[PDB]
């Protein structure tokens, strides 16, 4: 099997790359819903208008045509409401979204910041199991090995 | 018309939803394989590799038993004891 | 989205409502206490 | 350009609504209190 | 300097901001402690090795 040690590297690394990845998407879904509250503007501007053209066609004692502009402005109407009621539900997803995140940077460095502790204590292990065992090699009769076995010859 | 541009407006919404959700379930995955004993993973499971070498240490060189603790404990608390008592006394 | 959602509750089960409860009485409690000393702080 | 312009926004979190209160408050106090006290080092 | 001048609502929300702030502190100067004891000790068997 690979060694553990090495993945945790891998791990990170990759794990850095959904980071970045996961953030870079994110940015894309405000940039879509500021673009949409652009147009629900945009639109109720074009109703506003029609309003305007409303007021200036109601002068001068023509009520006929105004209803007609009326009757237009509601179908910019519906989109207005409909829309308005759209962008509402995805505040909650887009403010909930960046809260899992924020946790997630900080979570995530913290676990780096502990990564390299181990890989000291594991080196520093493997060096000690290492130094007694050279020693070990080393030792007395206990062990009977070259400083004891080259001896005899 | 409308229609179609309106579910390709939402279709990028979810996209980032199952991106992050795939994350999201990645990211408690690697803390998982480093959390505690609940899952018993690296970060708790190659800090026993660290023990049983450690073991191992202790059986190669058994470590000097309680019993010289006290001795060297006991004999340089007097050993110290006696060369300041001398030094201070040598004082006057 | 759920259900993977719903693997992230049982690998790492949320903090019961019980501490919910403790965290927000004591932290009410903290921050009445930080500015109770502060406001008598200030006389 | 919105969507590079909120990755600027993720990267550098922009100031809390709260401190330009606070900055806002303090500085009308702060040039308040500058004016305040030139209008009255005047006479 | 929120507290100043009578506004003390102002100054419930910045102590509450603290606070968030505050946890940190105690959470990351636990990790402190522990960590001081492996890294004295680690040099133990070093400056004997």
């Amino acid at each position: 099997q690979e060694a553990p040690e090495d993945l945790l590297e891998r791990l990170l690394g990759e794990m850095e790359l959904e980071l970045i990845e996961l953030r870079r998407a994110l940015a894309q879904t405000i940039a879509t819903f500021k673009s949409t509250e652009r147009q629900r503007d945009a639109q109720q501007l074009i109703a506003q208008r029609w309003y305007e053209k409303a007021q200036a066609a109601l002068d001068r004692g023509n009520e006929q045509l105004a209803r007609e502009a009326l009757g237009q402005r509601q179908s910019y109407q519906s989109h207005t409401e409909a829309l308005g009621k759209s962008l509402g539900e995805q505040r909650a997803l887009v403010e909930q979204v960046r809260g899992q995140l924020q946790k997630l940077e900080r979570k995530y460095l913290e676990l780096k910041s502990q990564k390299n502790l181990y890989l000291a204590r594991l080196k520093s292990a493997i060096a000690a199991q290492k130094i007694e065992e050279i020693a070990g090699n080393l030792d007395n009769a206990s062990a009977s090995s070259l400083f004891e076995r080259i001896e005899t010859k | 018309e409308r229609k179609y541009l309106e579910l390709k407006s939402q279709k990028n919404l979810y996209l980032a939803r199952l991106k992050s959700a795939i994350a999201a379930q990645k990211i408690e995955e690697i803390a998982g394989n480093l959390d505690n004993a609940s899952a018993s993973s690296l970060f708790e499971r190659i800090e026993t590799k660290i023990l049983e070498l450690e073991a191992e240490r202790e059986l190669l060189n058994p470590p000097p038993s309680p019993l010289d603790k006290k001795f060297e404990q006991w004999e340089e608390q007097q050993a110290v004891e006696a060369t300041l008592a001398a030094m201070k006394a040598r004082r006057s």
